């Protein structure tokens, strides 16, 4: 059980940056729960995402495992909530932590980047206002407080 | 010891199996691409040559209940096939597999694809007669 | 024309068993229409069920081959209206047409979700049974309306 978990832990719950919300599992130290709050002037605007994180083996040498529980039209996520970004790919390093992880999905909510073949990508390619139309209905339908 | 959790498990689990990073012969994938709890597998498994499953890939459906990989997944052929561990409907029978059998959870379902493409080779299963090549149950 | 076909059809159109019908399609008479009431105290009460019956060459050497065309909610019934019944290895030309029927008809009333063929409504039924029953008993309604 490392003194650095602990610390990111204690730090999440105490310091959360704004519109994230990270608490562990009660069954596991590694395991976590996460919302992160819809951006202001985006279709997710207003939305409760909710999200799991893990803590692999060889953290910190080796960065978390995230992926959405709440389903979101969003060129860089998946059906499933898999996540495109760098720093969860290569782009990793054990200076950053799960803090800097969460604030990256959380940017990547104001700027997406359709440019990383996918159905969703195109889409917001070809037609942004369209494809944030669809993305603002599925916020509406699955991102509620209800 | 480290727990990874179920949901998680199962995606490096996605990730194998997509990337092409499996075993020969064998393939895993989702049976439905936006099925979130990650539970139905979609499989194939290829005949063993110099057998009578030569020259003919199965299709096979593998379900990880919420208690996997600490139990056994339930696993079903889609194609036609005569085998030892294989009933009338095509469901695999726990007992006459060794993995199912006695299921650790370090196990995996490119370990049970593989177990059953070493089954074919079994002296019981290796001349037994098959039915015409793409039969489905029914 | 084997007078054993012959036979059963005309016992199954002259004396059908309660809540099993049972007639051939003109000009194939080795295929079948069957419809099957759902069982009292069962989420598929009040529904009407169809399915298909073929029979073989071989028959009565060889069993019949079943499957629903009616959508269902039951652990042992596939989402193609396939089942799994032993009777269908297990299978004697001692046993009939009507002995499936009434075997398919007993299953609704006894579902086994230990002994599963659809492994995820299954688990349904085993995590939770009431609920479960709630959508089979919506699938019931409108699958099921009148035949």
């Amino acid at each position: 059980i490392p003194r650095r978990i602990t610390k990111e832990t204690q730090n999440l719950a105490n310091e959360p940056p704004p519109g994230i919300m990270a608490v562990p599992v009660p069954e596991n130290y590694r395991h976590f729960n996460i919302l992160i709050n819809g951006p202001d002037g985006t279709p997710y605007e207003g939305g409760t995402y909710k999200l799991e994180l893990f803590l692999p083996e060889q953290y910190p040498m080796e960065p978390p495992k995230v992926r959405f529980l709440t389903k979101i039209y969003h060129p860089n996520i998946d059906k499933l909530g898999r996540i495109c970004l760098d720093i969860l790919k290569d782009k990793w390093s054990p200076a950053l932590q799960i803090r800097t992880v969460l604030l990256s999905i959380q940017a990547l909510l104001s700027s997406p980047e359709p440019d990383d073949d996918s159905k969703v990508a195109e889409h917001f390619k070809q037609d942004k206002n369209d494809a944030e139309h669809v993305a603002r209905q599925w916020n509406k339908i699955y991102a509620n407080n209800n | 010891e480290v727990i990874v959790p179920r949901s998680f498990r199962l995606l490096d689990e996605l990730e194998r199996g997509q990337k092409g990073n499996v075993s020969e012969g064998v393939s895993f994938g989702l049976e439905s691409a936006d099925d979130i709890t990650l539970s139905n597998w979609s499989c194939t498994i290829f005949g063993q040559p110099g057998t009578v499953f030569e020259n003919r890939i199965y299709s096979l459906t593998i379900f990880c209940d919420d208690n996997y990989p600490d139990s056994p997944p339930t696993v079903k052929f889609d194609t036609k096939i005569e085998m030892s561990c294989v009933d009338n409907c095509g469901r695999v029978i726990k007992n006459n597999l060794h993995i199912l059998k006695n299921w650790n959870r370090n196990y995996t379902i490119e370990t049970i694809l593989i177990s059953l493409r070493q089954e074919m080779l079994s002296s019981a299963n290796k001349r037994l007669p098959q039915p015409n090549e793409g039969e489905v149950y029914s």
